[PDB]
């Protein structure tokens, strides 16, 4: 099963997520790709709970927490399955990467096809903060550019 | 008359009246089951049979403001912001790139309405929804694949947009036997043929919006109210001012 976010917002920033998964068991192999980010420099990346954007970040709900759980680092084992921590941007403002998650899934009854991805202005504190605040958004501020998750192939 | 499903809509209503002519203005509005109340939390729950844009607009033309705030059962509501992909000839300079919005829900174990509804399109004319193979919007249309589901009702859009004096609108509620949970994840497009493809710089054929369907929270289900940001500076602010 593979699924594809396309970034876009009035930022100026935009890019393009891929999600690949064999089966809902195994790990999903997430891809990215986003431009128009400041140079050098890490920008959270969560996946809301949903992919309505009627009313922009209102409407999409919190970061996707189906296990009831508080914010984190995608390395902590607490922390919410919609987060994907922060992405580092090179000196042309272009963050690059992949890498595989084993909460995040394309199938069941987790599925996050559907929901958004989005990338925020700033850097995600993973939830290692002192504030409630930083166990729930994790301080990433304004989020320029997101999208919904689609299937593809 | 199955297809009843429940909304709630967030409107104020702490006034003497503020109520009773929300009442009186869905009064004649057929097709709505029931109303409530909830003056606490100032969120109107209805149940119905009709289009959520009924909804809002019957309102509107009565100056009161509702904002949906969810509609159905978890995971039977869905929505679509139908967005182009290109700039045509015929589009405005300075226009952003949403055209219009299909808001979905399940109202049987196998029956979904769609309130599909279109407000500012340049080219008068029919235009018709369709669901696409893909969810996937990085080449338009093309990225698409092929059509999973072609509605008939048409989208006759010939009512003046109240964007610009000469842009157009409209809508259609339509239903089909497809479940939300086989929609979630597709696309929804709205394309008319272009009458005149021969002056677009391009091998363009059709003027089209579309955008890849998502999960709506359905009532009672998502209660964020607002959400991060920074800034509000007046350095920043001056230096605006002065570029
Ligand atoms: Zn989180
Ligand atoms: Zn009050």
């Amino acid at each position: 099963v593979q699924a594809v976010a396309v970034l876009k917002g009035d930022a100026g920033v935009s890019g393009v997520v891929k999600f690949e998964q064999a089966s809902e068991s195994e790990p999903t192999t997430v891809s990215y790709e986003i431009a128009g980010n400041s140079p050098n420099a890490e920008r959270g990346f969560h996946i809301f709970e949903f992919g309505d954007a009627t009313n922009g970040c209102v409407s999409a709900g919190p970061h996707f927490n189906p296990f009831k759980k508080t914010h984190g680092a995608p390395t902590d084992e607490v922390r919410h399955v919609g987060d994907m921590g922060n992405v580092k941007t090179d000196e042309n403002g272009v963050a690059k990467g992949s890498f595989k998650d084993s909460l995040i899934k394309l199938i069941g009854p987790t599925s996050v096809v559907g929901r958004s991805v989005v990338i925020h202005a700033g850097q995600d504190d993973l939830g290692k903060g002192d504030t409630e605040e930083s166990l729930k958004t994790g301080n990433a501020g304004p989020r320029p550019a997101c999208g919904v998750i689609g299937l593809t192939n | 008359t199955n297809d009843t499903y429940e909304a709630t809509y967030a409107i104020p209503m702490h006034c003497e009246n503020c109520v009773n002519d929300i009442k009186a203005c869905l009064k004649n509005v057929p097709g709505i089951n029931s109303l409530n109340f909830d003056i606490e939390q100032q969120i109107m729950s209805v149940e119905s049979s009709v289009a959520p844009s009924t909804i809002i607009n019957t309102l509107r033309n009565c100056g009161k403001d509702a904002i949906i705030r969810g509609a159905g059962k978890p995971n039977s509501s869905a929505v679509a912001i139908l967005e182009t992909f290109q700039k045509y000839t015929i589009d405005q300079k300075k226009d952003t790139a949403v055209r219009g919005l299909a808001r979905i829900v399940q109202v049987g174990e196998n029956k979904t309405l769609f309130d599909i509804t279109v407000n500012g399109v340049p080219e008068a004319g029919n235009y018709h929804a369709s669901i696409h193979e893909k969810g996937d919007v990085s080449k338009g249309v093309e990225s698409t694949g092929k059509v999973w589901h072609k509605f008939d009702e048409p989208i006759e859009c010939f009512n003046e947009s109240d964007l610009g004096k000469n842009l157009y609108s409209g809508k259609t509620f339509l239903s089909a036997p497809l479940p939300t949970w086989q929609l979630i994840g597709r696309s929804f497009v709205i394309s008319k043929s272009l009458n005149h493809p021969e002056n677009e710089p391009s091998s363009v054929k059709d003027y089209s919006f579309l955008g890849v369907i998502a999960r709506s929270a359905g009532v009672w289900e998502n209660n964020k109210q607002v959400c991060a940001c920074t800034g509000k500076t007046v350095w920043e602010e001056r230096k605006d001012a002065l570029a």
